[PDB]
């Protein structure tokens, strides 16, 4: 065993493997419309998702598990605020009334938001909690 | 320990209305005023907290401002379930202390109170009591006296009050009177009076009745 | 050889760049426990996004030095262009430092809207928060710096660790190519984000530290170069053969189909072997020393970097990286703890150890520095070090508690958010504690020149 | 929906002790601070203390350190508060209620959700029933166009008495008062006016029920004589 054998299991093993990951991330892109509902993908939720970039909340939340662990789950927060119905109504209060000031508290900042871009946000938040996400997280909390 | 003072302790008002109510501090809570709505059959309900912050779910109409010491909540244009008590809470310390409230009440044309007395039961009698009832009905606004006359001569002693609250249907207030006395006391005079003075009238609404007939 | 002399500033730079990533985690971390500190002023996603992207940039200019560095003793001749090495020096640094000062100068918003992101956005994805004009300025400074040392192994030696570390950044360079890929639908976005985030942490790094690492150890022991660089292909070949099908372990939960939890668990489950291997490369060679070298401080660099990669990327990342297990623990203090370990064991104290051989040597003081700057050297090592241990201990704690009261009751005992948030509380303490011990052990590292 | 359940009325003697509950139900009870407030007739809320399911910790107003305490069970999402040595003062409604963030550290925050409060009355009374007298007009004073007559209640322990007439189907024109305290007993009383050619035309009975004592008598207003 020297280091000839040793550089071919590096350039054809990853050769393969290269494929194999470009085979299946095609494959997985072709389920995406169904899993994700890219149906009820609006206006409303990819401006919804501008608005969640330009904003950094993935700074300090996180959405589908993943970003900052300072502040909430807000991929499921739609189930633990009057849901469905209500929700609209919520986060138009919801991003007018931070900071909330209680003392020691950690602090959500002011955006200054119009009533289009939070009723954006918010579409784009009940979207992103209704892709077919394997069933998590465990429960309503996030 | 800070102590919170309401004004008015009442305030009238119609449908329609704008009115605004104040609440101050003994000493600064800076911005942690909050604001509550009691009404008969429903749970204390929270409408402004941190000062000016609406609650989620109630109508814009409500608002509030102050820091500091004082403080006020105002409805922009009061509804037929606005009518309510309202109560506010520091929450800046421990304890958290509550103004006495503001009962908000319907305003409605003055009315009159219709006075009738009743002499005792025949069985109350025949047990060895005597009540003379005098019911003041149907009357706005709240005020009223009610003045016992025995045989032409006042009685202060042995008289208990009662009060309705503000009537759903049509805004007015009733109260009865009651003067209890013994079978003995009660066959010794003869003339019982009920005397109802209210500023519908400058001159008090009188009943009475004479014991034989 | 002489132009070797480029490769200073970029660690130096880079040495400055890491006290900053320090101090804005020191905020972050008082902000856990003091919420509104520093608010409004400095909220806590502009500390981090300072604190994370000091982290990238440093340990890119310390990658660069390092290949400004070894390459061209690698390469049997001086380095195609010096006068290229330093202006991309000065570009890089004007813009690492510009667009901290965005982040900092300027609400993130008005800064989309001033950089305007509206033409092509690409901001407010972790990690990826710079103005695409910073990513751009990224990629230009990288082209550049491929070329001056990419020209510089065509003519000269051909070494396997030049090629492998060539490899190493040229991928570094394509992969952040998707970082200008911003789908517009959610599940696609975080599918390609990890296609840089892993794809360069558990893959193509990999390849940039081993081959740092081989040459250190060549170097620094005399040990036969048909070893060293035989073993640096084993290890190589054992990442990507786990990596890439690996980064399954970032799609468990976030769209795309189920057959990525069996297949990311799989696979995933192989990952830390590069690693092991790691250890044994860095015993066994520097086991059997031609001669003893006068610097046992890089020694212990490079016996500690495969030991500390091993137990935060290898150990830690085992722990969580099985489905069933990431259910509970995906986006908590655990995914905290190991990415501190990991980033921390693997890339912060390789970037040192390097640091630790060519310094001296390159303001031609000698193979070593004299023993008072030594001895604070193995301190500084053994502080930052062990407070990491500590760091993510208190984190791993804070974690297996956070699933404990938020994931796993059912709905109505589950404890929410922010409430269980107040029981970790003094967890965060502990953690600020050997926070503030890591700075004072970065000052001796430090004071060591 | 968030909503707190609290128990019915107890009625306590000096001297004695007493708890009532608040069952939490639609939110997370582990993690909200349950606070308790008390309040007397005419007499502005007072913040008795709060408990915190989470960990157990309790606070209490200086004033209520002796009176009461505060306790929580977390798996039947329920919080308890025992009063003690009970005192004539202590006749009052109790309330729980939610502090509207959630954690541990907002331990003095306003509150988002009450119970609908359980009553306290301290008292040496004995269950008592009610003696009803009809009450008709003067006699040989009949004059209006419309006539009132009373029903009075006198006597009477514990509340509530609850008071119809003509079983119910009797029922505009009519006020009830609030009882009131006579030493140790309740009395009440209740009107009714109706057209002057109704009574004694037609019957006009009253209803007064008082189920602490298993009592149910009816009162049929008779012209006097
Ligand atoms: C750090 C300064 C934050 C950034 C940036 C954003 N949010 Fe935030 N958010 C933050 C905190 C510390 C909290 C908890 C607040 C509390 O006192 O309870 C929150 C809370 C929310 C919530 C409530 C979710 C829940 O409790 O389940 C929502 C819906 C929310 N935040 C939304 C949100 C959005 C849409 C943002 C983009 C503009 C955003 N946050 C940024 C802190 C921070
Ligand atoms: C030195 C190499 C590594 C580095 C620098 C590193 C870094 C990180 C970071 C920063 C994260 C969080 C990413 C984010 O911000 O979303 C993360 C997540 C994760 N890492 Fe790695 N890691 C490394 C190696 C590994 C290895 C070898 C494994 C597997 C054994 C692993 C398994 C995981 C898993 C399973 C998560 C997901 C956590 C969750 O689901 O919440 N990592 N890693
Ligand atoms: C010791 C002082 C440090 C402190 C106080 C600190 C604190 C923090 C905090 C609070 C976060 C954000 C967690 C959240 O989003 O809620 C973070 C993120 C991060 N830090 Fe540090 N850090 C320190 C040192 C370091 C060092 C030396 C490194 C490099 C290895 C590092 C690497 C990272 C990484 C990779 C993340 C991304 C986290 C993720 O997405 O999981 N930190 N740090
Ligand atoms: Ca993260
Ligand atoms: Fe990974
Ligand atoms: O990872």
């Amino acid at each position: 065993f020297t280091k000839g054998m040793a550089r071919n299991i590096y350039f054809g093993g990853s050769v393969f493997f290269i494929l194999l990951f470009l085979a299946l991330t095609y494959h997985t892109e072709k389920t995406l419309p169904e899993r994700t509902n890219e149906a009820a993908m609006s206006a409303a939720v990819v401006r919804g998702k501008l608005v969640w970039e330009q904003n950094n909340c993935v700074g300090c939340h996180t959405l589908l598990g993943e970003g900052a662990y300072f502040a909430p789950e807000l991929g499921n927060v739609v189930g633990r605020r009057g849901g469905e119905e209500g929700f609209n109504t919520f986060l138009q209060a919801w991003m007018k009334i931070q900071p909330l000031n209680v003392p020691g508290r950690r602090a959500m900042p002011q955006f200054h938001l119009s009533e289009g871009q939070v009723d954006d946000l918010a579409e784009f938040l009940k979207w992103s909690s209704k892709i077919d996400t394997n069933q998590w997280p465990p429960n309503k909390e996030g | 320990d800070i102590q919170m003072t309401q004004s008015p302790p009442y305030l009238a008002a119609s449908p329609g209305e704008t009115i605004t109510i104040n609440c101050r501090a003994s000493k600064s809570i800076r911005k942690y005023l909050a604001w509550y709505q009691e009404k008969p059959g429903k749970t204390n309900k929270l409408l402004i907290y941190s000062g000016s912050t609406l609650q989620f779910g109630i109508p814009s109409r409500f608002s509030g401002s102050g820091s500091g010491t004082e403080f006020t909540l105002t409805i922009s244009s009061l509804e037929p379930e606005d009518f309510a008590m309202y109560y506010c809470q520091q929450h800046n310390e421990y304890p958290l202390t509550f103004g006495a409230g503001t009962k908000l009440e319907l305003k409605r044309a003055d009315a009159a109170p219709t006075v009738s007395i009743f002499p005792p039961s025949s069985e109350q009698l025949t047990s060895g009591g005597a009540s003379v009832v005098c019911f003041l009905n149907n009357f706005y606004p709240k005020d009223i006296n009610v003045k016992w006359k025995i045989d032409g001569s006042e009685r202060q002693n042995g008289v208990l009050n009662s009060w309705t609250d503000q009537d759903s249907k049509d805004s007015t207030y009733s109260m009865s009177s009651t003067l209890t006395l013994t079978k003995d006391e009660y066959e010794r005079h003869n003339s019982y009076t009920c005397e109802a003075t209210h500023k519908t009238s400058t001159s008090p609404i009188v009943k009475s009745f004479n014991r034989n007939e | 050889f002489a132009s070797q002399a480029v490769a200073k500033p970029y660690f130096v730079f880079a040495l400055i760049l890491f006290v900053g990533q320090i101090l804005f985690g020191l905020i972050m971390g008082l902000q856990y426990v003091v919420g509104d500190f520093l608010f409004p002023a400095i909220p806590f996603n502009v500390a981090r996004m300072v604190h994370t992207n000091l982290l990238i940039v440093w340990l890119l200019f310390g990658f660069m030095g390092a290949a400004y560095y070894l390459v061209p003793e690698e390469s049997d001749c001086e380095l195609y262009s010096p006068k290229l090495a330093w202006i991309l020096f000065w570009v890089f640094a004007a813009a690492g430092v510009l667009t901290i000062l965005g982040y900092l100068l300027v609400p993130y918003a008005g800064l989309a809207r001033l950089t305007g992101n509206e033409l092509w956005p690409t901001m407010g994805r972790e990690f990826l928060e710079q103005p695409t004009i910073s990513k751009a300025g990224i990629v230009i400074v990288a082209l550049g710096f491929l070329f001056n040392v990419g020209m510089t192994v065509l003519r000269g030696r051909k070494t396997a660790i030049s090629m492998v570390l060539m490899t190493g950044l040229i991928g570094l360079a394509l992969l952040f190519l998707f970082s200008f890929y911003n789908p517009e639908n959610l599940t696609r976005d975080k599918f390609y984000w990890w296609w840089v985030v892993h794809l360069w942490v558990e893959g193509v790094w990999e390849l940039i530290m081993g081959a740092i690492l081989a040459f250190v150890l060549v170097k620094i022991t005399g040990v036969d170069r048909e070893v060293i660089e035989k073993w640096l292909y084993v290890i190589i070949a054992m990442a990507l053969i786990s990596g890439i099908i690996g980064t399954g372990h970032h799609y468990f939960w976030i769209g795309v189909p189920g057959y990525w939890l069996w297949l990311g668990s799989v696979f995933s489950a192989l990952e830390p072997l590069p690693f092991f291997a790691m250890v044994l490369f860095a015993f066994n060679t520097i086991n059997r020393r031609r001669r003893d070298y006068p610097n046992r401080a890089v020694a212990l660099w490079a016996m500690g970097t495969t030991v500390m990669a091993f137990l935060g990327a290898g150990v830690w990342g085992f722990m969580h990286t099985l489905a069933p297990v990431n259910y509970y623990t995906h986006g908590t203090q655990l995914t905290a703890a190991h990415g501190h370990m990991a980033f921390y064991g693997a890339y912060a104290m390789i970037v040192m150890t390097i640091i630790s051989y060519a310094m001296p040597r390159l303001r031609g003081i000698g193979e070593a520095m004299d023993n008072r700057s030594q001895v604070l050297e193995m301190w500084g090592f053994w502080l930052m070090t062990v407070a990491m241990v500590f760091i993510t201990l208190f984190l791993s704690a804070a974690g297996v508690l956070q699933v404990w009261l938020q994931r796993m009751p059912a709905d109505g005992a589950a404890m929410t958010f922010m409430a269980t948030q107040d029981q970790l509380a003094i967890f965060y303490w502990l953690r600020e504690g050997a926070g503030v011990v890591f700075l004072i052990g970065l000052v001796a590292y430090l004071l060591s020149f | 929906e968030v909503q707190l359940q609290q128990s019915g009325t107890v009625l306590a003697r000096p001297g004695a002790s007493v708890k009532m509950s608040c069952k939490a139900s639609g939110y997370s009870f582990t993690s909200y601070w349950m606070h308790w407030v008390k309040q007397r007739p005419g007499q502005g809320l007072e913040w008795i203390g709060a408990v915190y399911p989470g960990n157990s910790d309790t606070s209490y107003n200086q004033k209520f350190k002796g009176k009461a305490k505060l306790t929580a069970v977390t798996s039947a999402s329920t919080a308890y508060m025992e009063l003690s040595s009970l005192t004539n003062e202590d006749s009052a409604v109790y309330y729980c209620s939610r502090s509207s963030l959630d954690g541990y550290y907002v331990k003095n925050w306003c509150f988002d959700v009450w119970g609908q409060g359980t009553t306290v009355t301290v008292s040496s009374a004995k269950t008592t029933a009610p003696s009803v007298y009809p009450l008709a007009p003067v006699c040989g004073d009949t004059t209006g166009s419309s006539v009132t007559l009373g029903c009075l209640v006198k006597g009477y322990f514990p509340e509530p008495v609850t008071l119809t007439w003509n079983s119910g189907s009797l029922s505009s024109g009519v006020h009830t008062f609030p009882a009131v305290l006579q030493s140790d007993l309740y009395t009440l009383s209740s009107s009714v006016t109706v057209t002057s050619s109704t009574r004694p035309s037609q019957s006009i009975t009253c209803n007064v029920a008082h189920p602490a004592s298993s009592t149910k008598v009816d009162k049929k207003i008779e012209p006097r004589g």
